[PDB]
């Protein structure tokens, strides 16, 4: 009775199959390959998958080699194959986003709007390029995160980025060889797979920012998805077969031109990005910054404060090149405003001018 | 009626107009027999809860009770006595007086024909059907034919909806919402929701046995 | 139906894993599955609960998709589910308190006044925030802690910590997929189940004594 | 028309005709002004039978459509 009354309760706990319950994963990993099939992948992609599905089903329990390997299996089919956006293909939304929402950027929006421009000239959208992908340096915090956004928000693909510097080895940009519980890709697969399409507007972050010494040097993975020629076929060492990069947008940022490495330096669009004059700040802080911090804590025609104020901020509170000294000063005078509201509202619309500002 | 006497059901409640056999077993409901056919064969059968209690109880009764003409009350010498009953209808049971034996006083039928009877007798035809299906298909989980057999050729559709209601298995507390509902369509509209149930999970019932040669 | 046939799923699945050869489960996926489909929380916890009914009826020693399951089932049950605690909204209520729990030295106390009266302005149809997260630096030994759990106390609020001097990889902040036992969740979801309501206050204790000693 | 016992005027009527309300006499009792029929007739009768045909098969549908929401 304890052998087959056993193999009788083996046989009721695979043929409830969980029914209803069961109905989905369709008794544990049925449905991952019915998902294999769904998502529309390349043919190598698909054997590698099939395969190793077969290396699964080999009874779990008892082996986390099965275990990282349904988890492979994930990372395969959870990887976007064959999903799309819809892009535009004209130059003058480009032109109404950057005219609109980000103060011109001085001048240099149309060094910009030539590049989108030649690339959308560029026939059939093809995989070869032989050209660059517009690099950003610039000083730090000056609109060049959200520049990228922006020019997602006019190629209507949706942005993305990822903090790259300060990254020591290649073992986290290809991840690595699978060989227990807690296996990785690299970086830039965790990317893509927050991004649930195959063609994103992708921005590095810091690329001058890698740092090398073991493990493998990442400098090679960078220039292996660097090179539109060459990114088609970048494969990984967590994942096998070469992942197509052809329809991804890589605009990148830096901050220093002379520690970018060598074989990332060459193919490039070099676009030094300027930092918005006092007054220019002024200008922003008057319509794209200090109303945020309105608009943020709460405050919308509640608070004002007279822009000889602002220069007196701007003058004696962020000595900073970029705008985020002036967001954080801009952020307390916000958070001050609130206080000295929450007091009891002494008016029904403040006054901040150039005299309490020590006060605020 | 009124202050006719009170013999507690065995272990599920006697649905009107089938012919059942009524247990008795407990002197207490004894007393209420021999007290019963002093009452022209007409007794006022309020059921107990599922665990019974070996003496009736003055707070174990349910709201509702049944009044019964006798056909025939055969006395056996085993300890039990064995009554056919046929019911009429429910009766509501406004309290409860304490014995043993108990009593418990009612009213007229509950039962009551409202308007628009054409849909009432394309809800019968419906149960009709659904309930001969549900009979034909549950060979397996044994229905019975003779239950299948005496429901065919009634006047009212209260013979019918209760007859069919009693021959279907299933729990205590569904049949009390049954009886709790005096309207004639929505008793025939709770049979045919449970009937569907019980073929969903005779179905259920099946896929779990096709998975079996699956995974075996 | 979808949840009656479950049901029934349950009742012969709860009769099945009493005798099993399957032991580090428990017959504990029936006995938790009472909230799994009668379960007061939303379809996140229905959805997820449905996919624990595939992750049930597993074996165990070892690697068990089943007793993770109910390990599981517990995490997304336990950790509460829409439960919130009654917050105080009050900025003079916290200039009690901290006039109440500390000496002071009267000056931070005007920071988490700017903060709390940013947090007196939430807007926008809900409670979002876009605002800094208030770092704490200076010795050990001052009452930092303190500090928090008389914010904590100030806004009815259930203090906890759970300090990230001790985390050295996304695996005890982070999870693993529940197909195994020995796969142990993070550290928040850790204090998350600790509480029963949704809403806590968390101070974090020397996020700058971390470091990225392994892969990650 | 009759009276009922519990205090109720109970009177059975058929209506005749709209009016429009020019003016309001002050009450109570309340008065009212208008004229004596404003009804129009059936034209081109055609299409009103197409339409009593087509409202009558809708209201044999509407009443038809109640299993346990019984009308008379
Ligand atoms: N033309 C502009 N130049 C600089 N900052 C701007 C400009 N337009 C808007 N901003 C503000 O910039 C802030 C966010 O961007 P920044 O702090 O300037 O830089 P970032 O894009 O966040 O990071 P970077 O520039 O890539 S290092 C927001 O508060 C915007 O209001």
């Amino acid at each position: 009775d304890t052998n087959q009354r056993e193999s009788y309760l083996r046989e009721q706990m695979k043929a409830i199959q969980k029914e209803l319950g069961g109905e989905d994963g369709l008794s544990d990993l049925e449905a991952l390959r019915k998902k294999i099939e769904e998502v529309g992948m390349p043919e190598a992609v698909k054997t590698k998958a099939l395969k190793e599905l077969d290396r699964l089903e080999r009874m779990q329990q008892g082996s986390p080699e099965a275990t990282v390997a349904r988890t492979y299996l994930d990372w395969l089919t959870e990887v976007p194959w064959s999903k799309a956006d819809p892009e535009v293909l004209d130059i003058n939304h480009t032109r109404q986003v950057l005219d609109e929402d980000h103060y011109g950027l001085k001048d240099v929006k149309e060094r910009i709007l030539e590049y989108l421009a030649v690339r959308q000239l560029t026939q059939g959208l093809d995989v070869r390029n032989k050209a660059p992908i517009l690099v950003l340096v610039g000083p730090p915090g000056v609109g060049k995160t959200s520049l990228g956004r922006s020019i997602a928000r006019s190629m209507n693909r949706k942005f993305h980025r990822i903090s790259l510097g300060g990254v020591r080895d290649e073992a986290e940009i290809r991840g690595h060889r699978r060989t227990y519980i807690g296996a990785m890709p690299g970086k830039l697969i965790h990317a893509m797979k927050q991004v649930g399409v195959i063609n994103p507007v992708i921005l590095l972050d810091e690329i001058d920012k890698m740092s090398s010494d073991w493990r493998g040097d990442p400098a090679s993975a960078m220039l292996e998805v660097l090179d539109p020629e060459q990114n088609n076929t970048f494969t990984d060492h967590y994942l096998d077969v070469p992942y197509d990069l052809s329809k991804v947008f890589f605009i990148t940022t830096a901050n220093t031109l002379q520690t970018i490495p060598r074989p990332l330096l060459d193919r490039m669009e070099v676009i030094e990005i300027p930092g918005y004059t006092n007054m220019e700040k002024q200008a922003i802080a008057r319509q794209y910054l200090w109303p945020k911090q309105v608009r943020e804590s709460g405050m919308e025609g509640r608070i004002e404060v007279t822009d000889a104020a602002i220069l007196r901020v701007i003058s004696e509170y962020t000595r900073e090149a970029g705008v985020r000294g002036l967001e954080r000063e801009l952020g307390k005078i916000a958070r001050k405003g609130a206080k000295f509201w929450l007091e009891g509202a002494w008016e029904g619309l403040r006054t901040i001018d150039a005299s309490d500002i020590p006060t605020y | 009626r009124l202050e006719l006497p009170v013999i507690p059901l065995r272990n599920t409640v006697i649905l009107p107009h089938t012919t059942t056999p009524v247990d008795v077993g407990r002197a207490k409901s004894k007393r209420a027999v021999e007290e019963a056919m002093g009452a022209d064969r007409l007794i006022f059968l309020v059921a107990q809860r599922d665990p019974e209690v070996d003496d009736p109880a003055p707070d174990d009764l349910y709201t509702w009770g049944v009044q019964a003409v006798v056909k025939q009350a055969m006395r056996l010498p085993d300890g039990t006595l064995q009554v056919m009953v046929e019911a009429r209808a429910r009766a509501q049971v406004t309290d409860y007086i304490p014995g043993p034996y108990l009593r418990a006083r009612g009213e007229v039928f509950s039962e009551i024909f409202p308007i628009d009877e054409a849909v009432v007798r394309v809800l019968v035809e419906e149960l009709k059907e659904a309930f001969e299906k549900y009979v034909a298909n549950h060979k397996s989980l044994r229905l019975d034919r003779y239950q299948l057999e005496a429901v065919k050729g009634t006047s009212d559709p209260a013979m019918l909806a209760d007859t069919i209601a009693y021959h279907a298995t299933w729990t205590v507390a569904e049949k009390q919402e049954i009886l709790e509902l005096t309207d004639l369509e929505a008793r025939l509209k709770k049979v045919l929701g449970l009937l569907s149930r019980d073929l969903e999970r005779f179905e259920l019932d099946k896929r779990v046995a096709q998975r079996v040669k699956e995974q075996m």
